[PDB]
């Protein structure tokens, strides 16, 4: 598969980089290290802040806002790495930037990156 | 014909309290009949509309309606949804909202309210396509406000 | 010290008392940038959009430690009761450019 | 594991010498080597290692295509290299228990020949901005005496580290702007959210002087995170997502905006060509040329590797050449000498390809460069 081709979302496997909710994920899928699609693995700290993206759901044809919160306080998982940038903007528009380690708000001031979750926070445009 | 209700308790607005001066203009008559404010983006009245806003509203809503001790009025969000329409905006000014945002019929003539409203619309910073209070021609020449 | 937390976690906006002091959050901004209140008053922030937001006071503003309020989803609220007179600045954690101010008198 | 033709020649030359030395009666007496003196062909490759808690930097002789040294770093370190080759340093982050526990942000300075640290400066209250590595989020002043670093939260700020006195000085409050481009011992520019540049003049004490330039780009024109900046020429080269290039001349001390030029031809843009990668642009000061990583791609695949490099005259915008790199390239940079080398780093191959910047021909390569190499740094010793 051509990495430069238009990204095509699917809604049948969350551990694949083309799963629709990962349209702007950067890092590793938490489900591959003991977490789940929307939950952090045991022992890690859940961040409250994050960058977001409007991802298109091919199942119902609607676009949802995904909040890419990170699970922190652990070395990077190394499993299921993915990097998508649908609607991703430069660092001076941080609300949509995904190179930033979105660990702010995590307990114990944990700032190391382990993995990213893909929870829906609302309907988008 | 538009329905003019108090945005808080839904009771009918009473135009009998309106000042006798400034209820005759073509703008007011057209508005009360269609709910359309012909002063929007009207180059001829904007200068005065700005002065009206400056003296009566800037202290609370900011120099450019960006908000201050009172809420901003320059984007697509409205505490009272009906304010996205001029009938609703008018109703808010005439009948009042809550707190220090009370009825304006004791200080502004019906015509002056419409002129003040036109300046608030002119301060809009959102996308022109989202300005449903503007006609197609008006949208064509509208540019989001900038200090 | 200078403010108390009525609720640690955000709650439904529907639960917000009627006629309560409210600061709406929409279009990447605190709609009322310079709110003036009196000692004892309880201010409530309500997020009106999908984009999550919170209030954040750096260390030394409301106490010795900073106050990183919880992130609010659309239609969620969070309150703070100010008990000391003064001016309190705050911002949104993930969006440093979003700033607000509460003036207690 | 897999030898490149370059390391294969090196390995053979070393075997030949060892065998001949043995035959001639020479004995082996192990010692610690010193790296060869810093020159225009030395190149540094940083490996952020896909956000791992520990990282590595490789020191490479671009002429021979040989690793001459290495440096260990913490979590997402920011590397800087003195243009005069007198030292190298980085802003780094470590934790008491690998990835958790007490955090320590520090600045480490290293001898360019022995690679031993000559200074370890702790930064109070862990102020470092942890983000994918952007060269210009940590910078050196032209005199090489001061290091400036960016803080994102709780508020925008720039830390001042006195490398000469080996001490942290103070945090400078700045507007909502990003990146740091030093133009003098006490002045630097930043790029702001509103589209303007901010000029910051600071001293040892007092609030800094901040002045804004005109807005030079619209809200819908996106400037990439990796602009190229030549401190010696005072030239800031900033590409947008579409390949349009904004050049800012800061040599006078104030921002002068040069005419924007399209890096991609009308036909290429029509055929879906767009720049893409990490360090997508490079600038050669002496030749006044711009190199940009491009390929055919969808509009939202701006961080994927590219297989082509286009070269243009920075003064006129004239297309000078388009090279087929032959590999998936993420980042590029160039040596600043007379006949420049074009460095092409592949994150996926963990290999640095070394090309002739004029013909685009591949000369040699260095593989096994960490886990996810992304940043190339060279010194302008001219
Ligand atoms: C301070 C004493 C005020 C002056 C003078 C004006 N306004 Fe106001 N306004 C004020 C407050 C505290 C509020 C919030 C009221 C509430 O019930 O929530 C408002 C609100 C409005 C609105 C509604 C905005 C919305 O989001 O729906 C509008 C359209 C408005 N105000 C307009 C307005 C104009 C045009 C004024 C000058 C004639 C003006 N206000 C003065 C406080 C104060
Ligand atoms: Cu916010
Ligand atoms: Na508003």
């Amino acid at each position: 598969t051509d990495p430069r081709a238009k990204w095509v979302p699917q809604d049948n496997d969350i551990q694949a980089c083309d799963y629709w909710r990962h349209c702007s994920i950067d890092g590793n899928i938490c489900d591959c290290s003991g977490g789940s699609l929307t939950n952090c693995p045991p022992g890690t700290k859940l961040a409250t802040a994050s960058w977001v993206a409007s991802c298109y759901n091919p199942t119902d044809g609607q676009s949802y806002l995904i909040a890419y919160r990170d699970c922190c306080g652990y070395n990077v998982s190394g499993r299921c790495p993915c990097l998508n940038t649908e609607g991703e903007l430069p660092v001076y528009r941080p609300e949509f930037a995904n190179d930033i380690i979105w660990c702010f708000g995590a307990e114990d001031d944990a700032m190391t990156y382990h993995c990213t979750i893909s929870p829906i926070v609302g309907k988008a445009s | 014909a538009p329905q003019f209700f108090n945005i808080i308790d839904g009771s009918p607005l009473n135009f009998d309290d309106a000042m006798e001066e400034g209820r005759d203009t073509e703008a007011v008559k057209h508005f009360l009949e269609t709910g359309e404010n012909v002063y929007n983006e009207d180059p001829e009245i904007l200068p005065e509309a700005e002065e009206l806003y400056a003296g009566m509203c800037s202290g609370c809503h900011g120099h450019y309606a960006e908000g201050k001790i009172g809420p901003g009025l320059n984007d697509a969000y409205w505490t009272y949804p009906g304010n996205e329409t001029d009938v609703g905006l008018f109703s808010t000014l005439y009948g009042g909202a809550t707190g220090q945002m009370g009825p304006m019929w004791g200080s502004l003539t019906l015509d002056e309210m419409l002129r003040t409203m036109a300046w608030v619309r002119h301060l809009y910073t959102g996308d022109p396509k989202d300005a449903s209070w503007l006609t197609d021609e008006q949208k064509a020449g509208f540019t989001p406000f900038q200090p | 010290d200078k403010a108390t937390i009525p609720s640690e976690s955000p709650f439904a906006a529907a639960e917000v008392a009627d006629g309560a002091i409210v600061v709406d959050i929409a279009k990447m901004k605190y709609e009322t940038p310079e709110l003036h209140v009196k000692v004892g008053d309880t201010v409530t922030w309500i997020n009106r959009e999908a984009m999550p937001h919170n209030v954040h006071f750096v260390a030394g503003v409301l106490g010795e430690a900073a106050l990183k309020g919880p992130m609010m989803k659309k239609e969620q609220a969070y309150s703070l009761t100010f008990t000391e007179a003064g001016t309190y600045d705050y911002h949104c954690t993930p969006h440093p450019f979003m700033r607000g101010k509460v003036v207690v008198e | 594991e897999a030898e490149t033709q370059a390391q294969e020649t090196q390995g053979q030359a070393a075997a030949r010498a060892a065998a001949a030395d043995l035959a001639a009666g020479q004995d082996d007496e192990p010692r610690i080597l010193e790296a060869p003196a810093p020159d225009a062909r030395r190149v540094y490759v940083n490996d952020p290692a896909h956000f791992a808690a520990v990282t590595q930097q490789f020191v490479i002789d671009g002429e021979a295509g040989r690793v001459i040294g290495m440096i260990d770093g913490g979590f997402l370190p920011n590397p800087v290299v003195a243009d005069d080759g007198s030292f190298i340093a980085h802003a780094s982050t470590v934790f008491s228990r690998i990835a958790r526990g007490e955090r320590t942000d520090y600045v480490e300075v290293f001898d360019p020949v022995t690679l031993l640290p000559t200074a370890d400066i702790e930064l109070p209250d862990a102020p470092r901005f942890l983000v994918g590595t952007y060269p210009w989020m940590t910078s050196l002043t032209p005199d090489g005496k001061t290091l400036l670093f960016y803080q994102f939260s709780p508020a925008p700020a720039v830390g001042v580290v006195d490398l000469e006195g080996k001490a942290f000085k103070r945090m400078l409050d700045v507007p909502d702007c990003y990146h740091i481009f030093p133009t003098a011992p006490d002045t630097f520019f930043m790029h702001c959210r509103d589209g303007s540049l901010a000029k910051v003049a600071f001293g040892t004490e007092g609030t800094p002087e901040i002045t804004h330039t005109e807005v030079f780009h619209p809200e819908d024109e996106f400037l990439i995170n990796h602009p190229a900046y030549s401190q010696k020429a005072g030239r800031l080269v900033w590409p947008t997502y579409t390949g349009k290039i904004h050049q800012i001349d800061l040599s006078s001390g104030d921002a002068k905006f040069l005419p924007a030029v399209e890096a991609l031809t009308e036909a290429e843009r029509a055929d879906g060509w767009r720049p893409g990668g990490w360090q997508q642009v490079a600038y050669h000061r002496a030749l006044d040329r711009i190199y940009l990583l491009v390929d055919q791609r969808d509009e939202w695949r701006h961080k994927t590797a590219s297989r082509f490099v286009v070269v243009l005259d920075a003064k006129t915008g004239e297309r000078l050449a388009k090279f087929e790199m032959g590999h998936e390239i993420d980042s590029i940079n160039v040596s600043q000498d007379e006949k420049p080398l074009l460095y092409a780093l592949s994150t996926g191959d963990k290999t640095l390809y070394i090309h002739d910047a004029e013909s685009g021909e591949e000369l040699r390569s260095v593989n096994q460069l960490g886990h996810g190499p992304q940043v190339i740094t060279t010194a302008d010793m001219g």
